[PDB]
Protein backbone atom coordinates (compact mmCIF):
# COMPACT_ATOMS: atom_id res chain seq x y z
CA UNK A 1 0.00 0.00 0.00
CA UNK A 2 2.55 2.47 0.63
CA UNK A 3 4.33 2.17 -2.83
CA UNK A 4 5.51 5.71 -3.42
CA UNK A 5 5.74 5.01 -7.46
CA UNK A 6 7.13 7.58 -9.82
CA UNK A 7 5.85 7.07 -13.08
CA UNK A 8 8.00 8.03 -16.41
CA UNK A 9 7.35 8.62 -20.37
CA UNK A 10 5.20 6.10 -22.13
CA UNK A 11 5.44 4.40 -25.52
CA UNK A 12 2.67 4.40 -28.79
CA UNK A 13 3.33 1.56 -30.52
CA UNK A 14 2.25 2.95 -34.06
CA UNK A 15 1.27 1.34 -37.30
CA UNK A 16 3.74 0.82 -40.38
CA UNK A 17 0.79 2.31 -42.29
CA UNK A 18 1.43 4.68 -45.75
CA UNK A 19 -1.13 4.63 -48.32
CA UNK A 20 1.27 5.45 -51.58
CA UNK A 21 -1.92 4.87 -53.68
CA UNK A 22 -4.46 7.56 -52.26
CA UNK A 23 -1.94 9.69 -53.08
CA UNK A 24 -0.13 8.66 -56.00
CA UNK A 25 -3.37 7.81 -58.46
CA UNK A 26 -6.50 8.41 -56.47
CA UNK A 27 -5.67 12.19 -56.88
CA UNK A 28 -9.21 13.05 -57.63
CA UNK A 29 -12.65 12.54 -55.89
CA UNK A 30 -16.23 13.06 -56.49
CA UNK A 31 -19.07 12.85 -54.48
CA UNK A 32 -22.49 11.52 -55.04
CA UNK A 33 -25.61 12.94 -55.43
CA UNK A 34 -27.81 9.78 -56.93
CA UNK A 35 -27.78 5.87 -56.46
CA UNK A 36 -26.61 4.48 -59.37
CA UNK A 37 -23.17 5.15 -61.48
CA UNK A 38 -22.29 5.01 -64.79
CA UNK A 39 -19.00 4.57 -66.59
CA UNK A 40 -18.59 4.90 -70.36
CA UNK A 41 -15.43 3.59 -72.16
CA UNK A 42 -15.71 4.35 -75.93
CA UNK A 43 -14.23 1.15 -78.01
CA UNK A 44 -11.30 2.37 -80.64
CA UNK A 45 -11.24 -0.31 -83.59
CA UNK A 46 -11.33 0.68 -87.60
CA UNK A 47 -11.50 -1.72 -90.53
CA UNK B 1 26.13 1.56 -81.35
CA UNK B 2 29.20 3.50 -83.06
CA UNK B 3 27.66 4.50 -85.70
CA UNK B 4 24.18 3.06 -86.52
CA UNK B 5 21.51 3.86 -83.88
CA UNK B 6 19.27 1.17 -82.90
CA UNK B 7 15.58 1.68 -83.07
CA UNK B 8 12.31 -0.45 -81.91
CA UNK B 9 9.27 -0.33 -83.63
CA UNK B 10 6.36 -2.05 -81.99
CA UNK B 11 3.57 -0.29 -83.59
CA UNK B 12 0.23 -2.00 -84.52
CA UNK B 13 -2.57 -1.87 -87.12
CA UNK B 14 -5.65 -3.06 -86.54
CA UNK B 15 -7.48 -5.57 -89.29
CA UNK B 16 -11.46 -6.31 -89.49
CA UNK B 17 -11.85 -7.05 -85.70
CA UNK B 18 -8.22 -8.40 -84.75
CA UNK B 19 -5.39 -5.53 -83.87
CA UNK B 20 -1.86 -7.31 -85.72
CA UNK B 21 1.88 -5.72 -85.34
CA UNK B 22 3.18 -4.33 -88.68
CA UNK B 23 6.37 -6.23 -88.27
CA UNK B 24 6.68 -9.98 -87.73
CA UNK B 25 8.11 -11.43 -84.40
CA UNK B 26 11.79 -11.49 -85.09
CA UNK B 27 13.03 -9.21 -87.89
CA UNK B 28 15.56 -6.48 -88.26
CA UNK B 29 16.16 -3.76 -91.32
CA UNK B 30 19.82 -2.84 -92.29
CA UNK B 31 18.68 0.46 -93.68
CA UNK B 32 19.80 4.17 -94.35
CA UNK B 33 17.98 7.33 -93.31
CA UNK B 34 19.07 8.91 -96.32
CA UNK B 35 17.63 6.47 -98.41
CA UNK B 36 15.05 8.11 -100.61
CA UNK B 37 11.26 6.96 -100.50
CA UNK B 38 8.82 7.92 -102.65
CA UNK B 39 4.93 9.10 -101.40
CA UNK B 40 3.25 9.37 -105.17
CA UNK B 41 -0.58 9.83 -104.85
CA UNK B 42 -2.34 8.88 -108.25
CA UNK B 43 -5.29 11.05 -109.37
CA UNK B 44 -9.05 10.90 -108.05
CA UNK B 45 -11.17 9.51 -110.42
CA UNK B 46 -14.14 11.58 -109.23
CA UNK B 47 -16.44 13.45 -111.82
CA UNK B 48 -17.29 16.13 -108.77
CA UNK B 49 -13.65 16.51 -108.37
Amino acid sequence: MYTTAQLLAANEQKFKFDPLFLRLFFRESYPFTTEKVYLSQIPGLVN
Amino acid sequence: YGDVAIVVYSGQYVENGVKKNFLPDNTMVLGNTQARGLRTYGCIQDADA
